[PDB]
DNA sequence: AGTGGGAAATTCCTCTG
DNA sequence: CAGAGGAATTTCCCACT
């Protein structure tokens, strides 16, 4: 049986998504295979391929209730939002370069939202949950200009406006969907939707890079509660903490976390804390472990840096 | 002799940032500079050799001559078309004004900002016509007290129109308030070489340095512009001190310093002790 | 120039006093 | 609650290779 299938998932983090006004030509969506001089891009398959295939791709919700996100995907092979490609050689194999996610402004987020939704169900790309549960009519023969009424619009409207209120504009997904070629003339045969891993936006302050730039000391005592100062990038208070970690032989890992304060952070960048006991207040020799940023939400960390304790 | 406006309490040059038309209503009013945490001033003026009625105006113009309408606005109590102007209180001769708040204009709707004042007929200093059409410092503005009494015949007599102090706007870092916040030691010996962590306000690299005090004693922290983390830390090395062999802990002044303007924060304090 | 990144500008929000 | 301060959003701008 036909289906489409993810060949390389979008990057995820260190993408920043970038407002009408900033322009294009500053970034494409890299593949989460992306290297130093070589460079790689989201990349689709249609498996027991069906001759040639068209194939469209979304920008949607990473909630629960997967819906349309009010973003917008831009680029060559963009349009209104969603990007169109077609696989019709022997060639099943499809990527995506160029991609770029257009961020929408949050008092435009309904506008643009309603009337992206529309032009779904109008085009009949997949009402199924992206706006209206019942509204599944047209899987795809929505029908070139085909007109809609008020027996859904009104039913759109009471989506996009509480949608409107539950949108993340910090990350979106990419959503394949593909269509094959049925009782000749085009497509409207559809096979079934496929949802990309998320994709974060570098310049949210929730998902902006951890880093540890600089510290006044990188050593201290085993018995802890040394303050020590932290110079690092952007950082929330009430959503990080600095963990000390010691990886045994067993597997094990010990763990110790900085004690501070949020009003211990000097404008989100540097934190000002007191270094945790370390495991066992008794050794003879310095014993060396590693420090991070970590924050609470994602559970995302930063690169670490080597700290040494010593004895009373 | 002619009776004449004098200011009191000059408005505090720093550390109030203008406010944008959005940010409401509730922005609040200028402090005076006498001001501070526990006592809260207002600027205030003494119009002696008069005590009868009046009515006084009040209204922005530019840092540097020629004194021209700013495009910035007067907001509060009695204001109106960026200005204010309301009766002198008749009782007392010493007039303070607790309800005066800055809104800057948004960088784009300048030109018009400017329409107003000019339609409006603001103009304290009658500046030509001509000379209001150039740039306009938007971090830099000055208020000026345009009071009107009455002269012996009963005839309206408005007085000399007064310039208080510059008032600069706290959102911008090269015009704003020098502060330090912490330090992550404040001892070091009395022949310099350590090594400070200071943490402070917005600053600029390119302008900004560590200013070490005491008697007979003037000294600067070593560092170098890559060392100011973010605009918001500072990294440097202590000084060497007066007296080599200073027995006995000495304590200095430490305070940051931006040469463009030769402005100096509050002190923070600091001990150079022997060895 | 197109990238990539930083800064500024403008707006919003949180807690204080 | 008013309104100081802190941040989050939106816009601008400047190195590069």
């Amino acid at each position: 049986g036909p289906y489409l299938q993810i060949l390389e998932q979008p990057k995820q983090r260190g993408f920043r998504f970038r407002y009408v006004c900033e322009g294009p030509s500053h970034g494409g969506l890299p593949g989460a295979s992306s290297e130093k001089n070589k460079k790689s891009y989201p990349q689709v398959k249609i498996c027991n391929y069906v001759g040639p295939a068209k194939v469209i791709v979304q920008l949607v919700t990473n909630g629960k209730n997967i819906h349309l996100h009010a973003h917008s995907l831009v680029g060559k092979h963009c349009e209104d939002g969603v990007c169109t490609v077609t696989a019709g050689p022997k060639d099943m194999v499809v990527g995506f370069a160029n991609l770029g996610i257009l961020h929408v402004t949050k008092k435009k987020v309904f506008e643009t939202l309603e009337a992206r939704m529309t032009e779904a169900c109008i085009r009949g790309y997949n009402p199924g949950l992206l706006v209206h549960s019942d509204l599944a009519y047209l899987q795809a023969e929505g029908g070139g200009d085909r007109q809609l009424t008020d027996r859904e619009k009104e039913i759109i409207r009471q989506a996009a406006v509480q949608q409107t209120k539950e949108m993340d504009l910090s990350v979106v997904r990419l959503m394949f969907t593909a269509f094959l070629p049925d009782s000749t003339g085009s497509f409207t045969r559809r096979l079934e939707p496929v949802v990309s891993d998320a994709i974060y936006d570098s310049k949210a302050p929730n998902a902006s890079n951890l880093k540890i730039v600089r510290m006044d000391r990188t050593a201290g005592c085993v018995t802890g509660g040394e303050e020590i100062y932290l110079l690092c990038d952007k950082v929330q208070k009430d959503d990080i903490q600095i963990r000390f970690y010691e990886e045994e032989e067993n597997g094990g890992v010990w763990e110790g976390f900085g004690d501070f304060s949020p009003t211990d952070v000097h404008r989100q960048f540097a934190i000002v804390f007191k270094t945790p006991k370390y495991k066992d207040v008794n050794i003879t020799k310095p014993a060396s472990v590693f420090v991070q940023l970590r924050r609470k939400s994602d559970l995302e960390t930063s690169e670490p840096k080597p700290f040494l304790y010593y004895p009373e | 002799h002619a009776p004449y406006v004098e200011i009191i309490e000059q408005p505090k040059q720093r550390g109030m940032r203008f406010r944008y038309k959005c940010e409401g209503r509730s922005a609040g009013s200028i402090p005076g500079e006498r001001s501070t945490d526990t006592t809260k001033t207002h600027p205030t003026i003494k119009i002696n050799g008069y005590t009868g009625p009046g009515t006084v105006r009040i209204s922005l113009v530019t840092k540097d001559p020629p004194h021209r309408p700013h495009p910035h606005e007067l907001v509060g109590k009695d204001c109106r078309d960026g200005y204010y102007e309301a009766d002198l209180c008749p009782d007392r001769s010493i007039h303070s004004f607790q309800n005066l708040g800055i809104q800057c204009v948004k960088k784009r709707d300048l030109e018009q900002a400017i329409s107003q004042r000019i339609q409006t007929n603001n103009n304290p200093f009658h500046v030509p016509i001509e000379e209001q059409r150039g740039d306009y410092d938007l971090n830099a503005v000055r208020l000026c007290f345009q009071v009107t009494v009455r002269d012996p015949a009963g005839r309206p007599l408005l007085l000399t129109p007064v310039l208080s102090h510059p008032i600069f706007d706290n959102r911008a870092p090269n015009t704003a308030e020098l502060k330090i916040c912490r330090v992550n030691r404040n001892s070091g010996s009395c022949l310099g070489g350590d090594e400070i962590f200071l943490l402070c306000d917005k600053v600029q690299k390119e302008d900004i340095e560590v200013y070490f005090t005491g008697p007979g004693w003037e000294a600067r922290g070593s560092f170098s512009q890559a060392d100011v983390h973010r605009q918001v830390a500072i990294v440097f090395r202590t000084p060497p001190y007066a007296d080599p062999s200073l027995q006995a802990p000495v304590r200095v002044s430490m305070q940051l310093r931006r040469p463009s303007d030769r402005e100096l924060s509050e002190p923070m304090e600091f001990q150079y002790l022997p060895d």
